[PDB]
DNA sequence: ATCTTCCCTATTTAAATTGCT
DNA sequence: AGCAATTTAAATAGGGAAGAT
């Protein structure tokens, strides 16, 4: 590897680099080194190069690529190197950037009018209760809007006029409006609880009418009066002249303001809450020490009065000024070029390849990769994001133990921590045991990184390790809820720094189908959002539906329609890159998007279809779904095993169906010698992290390193009963699996556990779907709903699976990839695809994904909950001893193969089942007994 | 303090000539005797060495070797067909891994198992020349090559005794180097004390190659005082074993090479660092002795 | 003023405050503080430590004390000899309870038992919280608690190592 | 392979000491043993509980336990008959198919050493907890099978070498290693004065109950026979970090200091013997605490 | 098992007998007492336990 | 508008000296 | 002997103004 740095820094700094620099490569003269380096030599450059302060201003090329640009060094657009760097480059009509700097200042001189009101005086003094009855942006709103009532809020000497108690503060100018939002959602969103304006709302202001005092405001109201006698002790120099600076910024911008369209304003007011709260924190962190008295806003540690109103608004204008500026004309850092990904894939890789037909220079891309597993997914999702330049995107996935499998393939194949950044947001205490010095793994939390531009405008310059990891990663891997807060929250600034973080990188969200729907609606909203600013989307999902391929799509156009509009940029459509292992296809989409996603979708069915069928699904005739299990054990043994030993895989649904199912397997008189695991998810920190590295390391049949973790010389039934968290991010290969219905997804990706790593055909059957869920025998009305999409709204007029299923079926995603909407009552595929369509609807609802009119609400965040969950209270292992109800039990221990013992850790037990002992046992978790 | 750069991956290799080595400002450096100062790569440095007029200091000769690179002093050949005496200082501050020299014991004190290894090692020279082939000079696979090559793996097969394999190490370097310089078309007699370009390459080579197979044998703790080939005439120590066991493959013929284009020293300095840094001849030789030890 | 050093050590078996007393006691016994020897103890933070500090100004030897001390010379080591410019000086601090002062009305002022409960009834009852030792008394026989904390300085000592006045 | 440990596997002790009955005689008048009595005076205190305040205002007549020696003897004198038995690696509860492995596994210990660290334990005088404290004249006689042995300054903490702790480690190691019993009646005689305390062993008493209760064999102090027991296997100098002599304990487990040193460390016996029956090497030193844990006894099963 | 929880007391009290120290030998009385008529059932058939 | 020349303008590099280890 | 702090100063870059085509 031969490279290539150059350095312009100025002062002292410069010649503080030139060491570490001149200890790595030779010195060529004229501040420039050239040399053969290694690939950890290039990692050990850049972490004692950026480490050694702040000014360094290298540029690396390997061969005529940039390797990494330290700094926001403009270095190569075409050619690089500059010469006479100078000011005044463009100066356009920027007017979307100064109305935003417009509202920004308007509002933040205007977003704390509300805490000189006598009892916000005595709340930071101490004599009454510190929860206001009105919160203060509402009584600053409450001052604008009285302000503009009476005189011309725009021109006009300020003057705060006698108000009162006001239910609303929204009238019809939509810029005042504007300004009105951004006061009152200055801390936190109006939640509207209203049936019929949830209904129907949908516009800016139309919406904007029903946000009243008591969604969150108007928590008790009973010093009302006093909450709203103020005085006037603002108007002073400075305050006064920066606010009429700013309103006149205002006025001569609102011209463009109504020429925009409803998905702008909505994004450019989030753009303006996301700088207001960055500038309000901003300036709420750091203690600036003078005051001049008489009335104050915020309080210290030790509660004495600082930060008087006049300079506090004033701080909080530059601020969000400032704010403004650094993310709306920021160069982000970008990661390294990685060069092990730019060569050609080769064999089963040799699909990777399809990024030299993707154009390099598109400012926009929408890939939809519906790659199979195995493939090398995510490898080629950063080949993607490399052939159109430097990397700058978010890997959001789920779990934490794929985000670690992810990092662990960007580690070895070639990406250091210099630009990749793992963020799991909980400290768990799996550490890796045996040999340190050899372990060769377990993907760590350092982050040499690079810190960028934007967390000076943070509060307290940002934070310390997570959100520095947060903002300023080049390529974020991360778990996914540190980047859906970036739609919005309901109380604080948690909205900001993904928002930022978003604003400036890609996002790529791999396999998105096992979130769940409202979870997969905050993602596209999160798609949507990224493609407000011209970042690129990549979704990696093989068992796309069309309804999710499709709505994903239109929350890309709608984003791409923000940033095309917002740039002054005719919108020539979406270039959206379809992908799989068999092809690619880049197409200019901006309308009938269906056609050739459905097109490309039967291309895939017929290069999976001719294909040798891997998955043979038999559907059991055998009601009683126990000795369906029995039997269906017996025959898969009788028929797939590898010189008499087996694997098998019974997928059930819930954890005391998996105990059930467990406790008959080893009370089960045979012959064969079942040896039996629980693999559900409620287990103790310690217990579930062994159980993980175990199967992982006995289920990998890419070679023979198994038969020396399991007793492969007598023939045995290596039995796993698992509920779903077996069929999400597991590379388990069985050779048989025994499906409880749920979900045809579920089916699909039970399919995706059998054969994994092998290409043996089967040749009888190596799934045996039962007759029924478990479910059925204690709710016959519906037995689905458990892990599936089955409903309340959406019922089966059939519970048996040779009526709603094929008795004999290859399982492979050609069913969920293809989209039938008819016959939903008496299939489960239709069933699938109905919810599917008819929740991610390209409608604005309130719990939907266009979502226009109430991102200004707090609705989005409060009726779509991201993760939503049952109550979840935790039971805490602590040294053996239990704390809540738990009583630890004994298994049966007639077939178990493997248990490990836990003493720390904890388990998740829901609220309903914290009423009865939730039994903690050390072979299977939780039950009801 | 992190990995501290793997010596099989250094890349940097130099000799320095007629420059006092020293350190400003941080790095080290080799000031020459005009007034220019020339920064040295301490952290990818492979070797330094030190011609005539050279003189390096203590923090100089710290910093290379606490990062670990090998440095020796060209000069002491004082006889007459041997390069006699070469001074080198290893950095045994940085604690080696062990077991490879445990093996290497354990190999050197039977003398039945040093007669294996010196087997071994005398095919190395010949699958060396079948890995590495350059561009110019001989084909490897031509005839006369491949026949004294079989020769010579036919007569070291049968060999016994380590003079037999002195002999046959002699009439091996007859063969080579005059089969080089048949293509060459040189009268060629390897003197060290020669002014003809085709013998003091060689010998720049030959402090290339004590350089190399110093840092290969350090990098995997092994001393230059176990020679598992001794004699009256082969007496350098390991060093001259694993110098040489990539003379007619890499040093000879770009030696030969650089003495048929005939520009100056510089290029071929930079061509051994070329060479063994693009077919990595430095992993290549300390992955051969990972495969004898453990064997 | 020249100081030498105690420390208690292997006693596990026993508590270390145990040989820490006995180390007291045969100190007290064979004589030692006679008035200008005084203790100190390095270590009270909620115990008495392990360490017994002799401070005396005209000079602790290790042979004199080490010949007291041959009883507890299984689990005992002496430090040689130093200085220090200033010790911490300990003094006695006593607890009464009820009886003690009921006895002390009966032989002072002459009233009589009943009167001597009614003008005590409401009082006493101080707790000493304080690291101590247990104390085996010799002249008076009945082992008992003895409690140290931190004075000024004074000249004399008792026979136990404390301050006086 | 996978020798897994039986649920019921237990060992009998194989120490048995018996109570240590505690007497008063002279140190030149031998032979008059006259009973050390518990004397127990009246306490009059209010009770101070958590649980009940309103019972604070009158209750609680306490009468606490003592025991010194009498003000015309000033040597206390300690019996007590420690029974070492042989057939260690018998499993009382255990059975065969891992007992009869820890048999040929433990077949290799140096019983030599484990038995003087007992007899020595035995005369040093760690059996004289507090007793031992401040006397100024320490002495042991040891009958054994018709044999006096007299031991006058052995320090307990080292174990130092002397022929006649030797002499009995002799027999004691060929029973342990062997078949059968021996019987030691020692007798410890401790200076300690005129009138001194003395130091009987203490029964578990409530949070609230009484102060201190003494150890009392039909009125005359005495000393717990399992706290005899802690003292003749405190023989434990092979744990990591081993600093003094430990009771061996399964977990290397001291109460009194509130730390486990061979528990948590991959020292601890039941490590050591599913490694001694899954075949590993042992060294000497684990082994020999393997065999004094087996001598000791105990249920190991999980 | 757990080794975490070697640290604190057992304390717990249980049941001794051992023999005073005045006296050295344990008795121990019982009667057995042999009964015959061992082959018939007390309470089983007359044709299995005949044969 | 574009481009050049020149005057601020101070920001930015290189040398120089010298205790300190 | 290398370096560090710290001065000292020479030079590099840029912006504004004015004069040419
Ligand atoms: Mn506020
Ligand atoms: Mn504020």
């Amino acid at each position: 590897m031969f490279i290539r740095i150059k350095c312009f820094s100025k002062q002292p700094i410069a010649k503080k680099v030139s060491r570490e620099v001149s200890a790595y490569l030779e010195y060529t003269g004229n501040n420039t080194w050239e040399g053969h380096i290694s690939g950890q030599g290039v990692s050990n450059l850049q972490t004692k190069l950026i480490n050694v302060g702040k000014g360094v201003k290298v540029v690396c090329n390997y061969q005529d690529k940039v390797l990494f640009a330290i700094g926001n060094v403009a270095m190569s657009d075409t050619g690089s190197v500059p010469k006479y760097t100078t000011k005044k480059v463009y100066k356009p009509d920027d007017s979307i950037f100064t109305l935003k700097q417009g509202l920004v200042g308007v509002a933040a001189l205007w977003h704390d009018l509300g805490k000189a009101n006598s009892y916000f005086q005595r709340k930071l003094r101490g004599e009454c209760n510190p929860s206001d009855p009105v919160r203060h942006e509402w009584v600053s709103g409450v001052i604008v809007s009285t302000f503009a009532k009476g005189n011309d809020w725009l021109s006009d000497d300020f003057i705060i006029p006698e108000v009162k108690h006001s239910d609303n503060v929204f009238g019809d100018d939509q810029v005042l409006n504007a300004v009105l939002w951004l006061i009152n959602t200055h801390h936190k969103k109006g939640l509207v609880e209203d049936p019929i304006y949830r209904a129907t709302k949908t516009m800016f202001t139309e919406t904007l009418q029903c946000v009243n005092v008591n969604g969150g405001w108007f928590n008790y109201g009973d010093n009302i009066d006093e909450c709203y006698k103020i005085d006037t002790s603002f108007i002073t120099d400075t305050y006064v002249k920066q606010l009429n600076r700013y309103r006149k910024k205002l006025l001569a911008t609102k011209h463009i303001w109504f020429t925009l369209g409803e998905d702008q304003k909505i994004a450019i007011l989030q753009e303006c809450r996301v700088a207001l709260m960055l500038g309000d924190s901003n300036f709420s962190s750091d203690l600036i020490g003078g005051d001049g008295s008489h009335l104050y806003a915020n309080l210290d540690e030790c509660g004495n009065l600082k930060q008087t109103l006049t300079q506090h608004l004033l701080g909080v204008t530059d601020c969000a000024l400032k704010a403004l500026f650094t993310i709306n004309h920021h160069k982000p850092v970008k990661a390294n070029f990685i060069p092990t990904i730019a060569e050609k894939g080769e064999g089963k890789f040799a699909w990777q390849n399809g990024v030299n037909m993707v154009d390099s220079s598109i400012d926009n891309m929408f890939c939809i990769n519906m790659a199979s597993t195995g493939k090398g997914k995510t490898l080629a999702n950063l080949k993607l994001l490399q052939h159109f330049g430097n990397v700058r995107c978010s890997f959001g996935l789920g779990m934490v133990s794929l985000t670690k499998q992810t990092a662990k393939q960007f580690l070895d194949m070639g990406v250091d921590y210099n630009s990749a950044a793992m963020v799991t947001g909980f400290s768990k205490s799996r550490f890796n045991l045996g040999s340190e010095s050899l372990d060769q793994d377990e993907v760590s939390v350092e982050y040499w990184g690079q810190t960028s531009s934007l967390s000076k405008v943070f509060p307290n310059n940002n934070a310390g390790f997570k959100n520095k990891k947060l903002l300023s990663a080049p390529i974020l891997v991360t778990t996914t809820d540190h980047l859906v807060k970036a739609s919005g929250v309901k109380k604080g600034n948690k909205q900001m720094l993904p928002y930022v973080r978003c604003m400036h990188s890609d996002l790529v969200l791999d396999e998105i189908d096992d979130y769940g729907i409202e979870d997969m609606v905050v993602l596209a909203r999160l798609v949507y959002l990224t493609a407000c600013y011209g970042n690129k989307v990549i979704i990696s999902s093989a068992t796309i539906t069309p309804a999710i391929s499709n709505i994903f799509y239109e929350a890309y156009s709608s984003g791409y329609k923000v940033f095309c509009a917002n740039k002054q940029t005719t919108y020539k459509g979406v270039n959206v890159v379809w992908w799989d292992e068999f092809g690619i296809k880049v197409e200019k989409v901006t309308d009938q998007f269906s056609n050739l996603n459905t097109r490309f979708v039967n291309k895939r069915i017929t290069n999976l279809l001719e294909s040798t069928p891997k998955h043979k699904a038999l559907v059991v005739d055998q009601d009683d779904n126990m000795e369906a299990v029995k039997q269906s054990i017996t025959t898969l043994h009788n028929a797939h095993n590898s010189g008499g030993v087996s694997f098998g895989l019974i997928r059930t649904t819930t954890i005391k169906d998996c105990v059930a199912v467990t406790q008959e397997l080893q009370n089960w008189e045979t012959d064969l010698s079942i040896k039996i695991l629980c693999y559900h998810s409620r287990f103790v920190g310690d217990t579930k992290a062994q159980m993980e590295e175990y199967l992982s390391k006995v289920l990998n049949r890419k070679g023979d390193e198994y038969k020396k973790f399991v007793d492969t010389t007598t023939p045995t039934a290596y039995i796993v009963v698992a509920t779903p968290v077996v069929e999400v991010g597991r590379d388990f290969d069985f050779d048989w699996a025994i499906i409880e219905p749920s979900s045809e997804r579920s089916i699909v990706q039970c399919a995706g556990r059998v054969l994994r790593h092998r290409s043996s055909t089967p040749t009888t059957h190596n799934i045996h779907i039962l007759k029924y869920p478990f479910k059925f025998y204690r709710n016959s009305n519906i037995c689905y709903d458990v892990a599936g999409y089955e409903s309340k709204g959406y019922k089966l007029k059939s519970k048996n699976m040779l009526d709603i299923y094929k008795k004999e079926s290859i399982v492979n995603s050609v069913n969920r990839l293809q989209g039938d909407a008819a016959f939903y009552t008496k299939s489960l595929t239709a069933l699938e695809h109905k919810v599917l369509l008819d929740k991610l609807t390209t409608d604005i609802a309130d719990t939907n994904v266009f979502v226009g009119g109430w991102q200004l609400t707090a609705n989005p965040h409060e009726y779509c909950k991201w993760r939503r969950g049952t109550k979840n209270e935790d039971l805490v292992l602590t040294d053996g001893k239990w704390s809540g109800n738990v009583t630890t039990t004994k298994p049966i221990q007639s077939k178990i193969w493997r248990k490990w013992q836990g003493e720390n850790g904890s388990i998740t037990v829901p609220e309903y089942l914290l009423d009865k002992t939730i039994c903690y046992n050390d072979f299977y978790g939780g039950y009801e007994n | 303090m992190q990995k501290q750069i793997l010596t099989s991956q250094k890349r940097n290799m130099y000799i320095l000539s007629r420059c006092k080595v020293l350190v400003k400002n941080g790095q080290v450096c080799h000031l020459h005797e005009d007034g220019n100062v020339y920064t040295v790569p301490y952290a990818n440095t492979v070797f330094i060495g030190l011609a005539e007029g050279t003189s390096i200091t203590n923090e100089a000769m710290s910093m290379l070797a606490a990062n670990g690179v090998i440095v020796f002093w060209t000069k002491g050949g004082g006889y007459d067909m041997f390069a006699a005496d070469i001074i080198c200082h290893l950095p045994q501050a940085d604690y080696r891994p062990t077991k490879y020299m445990q093996n290497w014991v354990r190999l050197w004190l039977d003398e039945e198992k040093k007669l294996s290894a010196a087997k071994e090692i005398l095919k190395m020279r010949v699958d060396s020349l079948s890995t590495h082939v350059h561009d110019f000079g001989v084909d490897v696979e031509n005839k006369r090559v491949s026949s004294i090559v079989n020769k010579f793996d036919k007569g070291v097969t049968q060999a016994t005794s380590f003079e037999s394999l002195l002999g046959h190490e002699g009439t091996f370097v007859k063969s080579l180097y005059k089969e080089y310089a048949l293509e060459y078309e040189i009268e060629f007699k390897r003197d060290h004390k020669s002014a003809d370009n085709y013998n003091k390459f060689l010998t720049l080579g030959n402090y290339y190659a004590y350089g190399i197979a110093r840092s290969s044998l350090w990098a995997l703790g092994i001393d230059n005082s176990f020679p598992l080939l001794h004699g009256s005439t082969r007496r350098g120590g390991l060093v001259f074993d694993v110098a040489d066991i990539i003379k007619t493959s890499i040093i000879l013929p770009l030696a030969f090479h650089a003495a048929d284009q005939g520009m100056s020293n510089t290029e071929f300095k930079r061509s051994c660092v070329a060479y063994f840094d693009k077919n990595d001849i430095l992993a290549y030789l300390i992955n051969n002795i990972k495969r004898l030890c453990m064997e | 003023y020249n100081t030498i050093s105690i420390t208690v050590v292997d006693a596990d078996d026993v508590g270390v405050n145990f040989v820490v007393s006995k180390v007291l006691s045969t100190l007290h016994n064979k004589g030692i503080f006679n008035g200008e020897v005084g203790v100190t103890f390095p270590r009270m933070d909620k115990n008495v430590g392990d360490i017994i500090t002799l401070f005396s100004k005209t000079g602790v030897d290790r042979k004199v004390l080490t010949s007291t001390l041959n009883t507890l010379t299984d689990f005992i080591h002496i430090g040689k000899p130093k200085e220090a410019d200033k010790v911490k000086t300990y003094r006695k601090v006593d607890t009464k309870s009820k009886g003690k002062l009921i006895r002390r009305c009966i032989k002072r002022k002459g009233v009589s038992a009943e009167t001597a409960e009614s003008l005590y009834g409401n009082y006493k009852g101080e707790k000493c919280k304080l690291p101590y030792i247990v104390v085996n008394s010799k002249s008076t026989g009945q082992r008992f608690s003895m409690f140290l904390e931190e004075c000024e300085n004074s000249e004399k000592f008792n026979s136990y190592g404390l301050c006086i006045v | 392979t996978k020798l897994k440990a039986p649920a019921v596997l237990a060992y009998s002790r194989k120490i048995n000491p018996t109570n240590a009955l505690m007497f008063a005689v002279n140190w030149s008048d031998r032979d008059n043993t006259t009973a050390v009595m518990v004397g127990t005076k009246t306490v009059a205190g209010t009770q101070s509980v958590r649980g009940n305040p309103n019972d604070a205002d009158k209750g609680n007549i306490q009468t606490v336990n003592f025991a010194n020696l009498p003000h015309n003897k000033n040597t206390l004198l300690v019996k007590y008959n420690v029974k070492f038995v042989g057939d260690v690696f018998k499993a009382e509860l255990g059975g065969g198919e891992y007992s009869n492995t820890l048999q040929t596994a433990l077949e290799n210990t140096d019983f030599g050493t484990l038995a003087y660290r007992y007899v020595y334990n035995i005369a040093a005088g760690r059996t004289l907890w507090r007793n031992r404290v401040g006397a100024e004249s320490i002495e042991t006689v040891i009958t054994v099978n018709d044999q006096t042995f007299t031991f006058s300054d052995l320090l307990v903490n080292e174990f130092d070498e002397d022929v006649d702790v030797a002499e009995i480690a002799d027999m004691v190691a060929g029973v342990l290693s062997g078949e059968g019993f021996v019987t030691l009646k020692v007798e410890h005689y401790m200076l300690l004065g005129e009138g001194s305390e003395v130091f009987p062993s203490q029964e578990f008493v409530e949070n609230s109950k009484l102060s201190k209760q003494l150890f009392d064999l039909n009125g005359q102090a005495a000393m717990h026979d399992q706290k005899i027991g802690n003292a003749i296997r405190t023989i434990d100098t092979w744990y990591e970090d081993a600093t003094t002599p430990i009771a061996v304990e399964p977990y290397g487990s001291v109460v009194r200091n509130g730390v486990a040193y061979r528990a948590g460390n991959k020292t601890d016996l039941f490590t050591l013997m599913d490694g001694a029956v899954n075949g590993k090497s042992l060294t000497e030193e684990d082994q020999m605490f393997v065999t004094a844990n087996l001598i000791r006894g105990g249920v190991f099963g999980g």
